[PDB]
């Protein structure tokens, strides 16, 4: 079809960082321990884990 | 997502689909071999005149 722009590899490509994202934040879990490493992955189960912490 | 769709999009404007233009170019390809050669042909068509009681 085009030569000029593969777009069938570029849908791959950005279906392969969202794959390699979500990879990277389960690792991050299972390497620390911890569910949520930053405030991002809950801020209500953040802000309630440092007032049981605490 | 909104740049491979915008990609997607220009893309199809702007790049040749190979498929389609070799089959544009290979009529030409072949349409100018045929006017070559009737160019040729009709270059000696004037070659009656030498004949004709001269």
């Amino acid at each position: 079809m085009v030569v000029q722009h593969n777009l069938t590899a570029m849908n791959a490509n950005r279906q392969l960082g969202i794959t390699t994202g979500a990879q990277a934040k389960s690792s991050e879990k299972l390497s620390s321990g911890y569910k949520i490493n930053r405030a991002a992955d809950d801020a209500a189960g953040l802000t309630i884990s440092e007032k049981m912490r605490s | 997502n909104i740049s491979e769709n915008t990609s997607s999009a220009e893309s199809r404007i702007r790049d040749t689909d190979m498929a389609e233009e070799m089959v544009e170019y290979s009529k030409n390809n072949i349409l100018a071999q045929a006017g070559q050669s009737m160019l040729a042909q009709a270059n000696q068509s004037t070659q009656g005149v030498l004949s004709l009681l001269q």
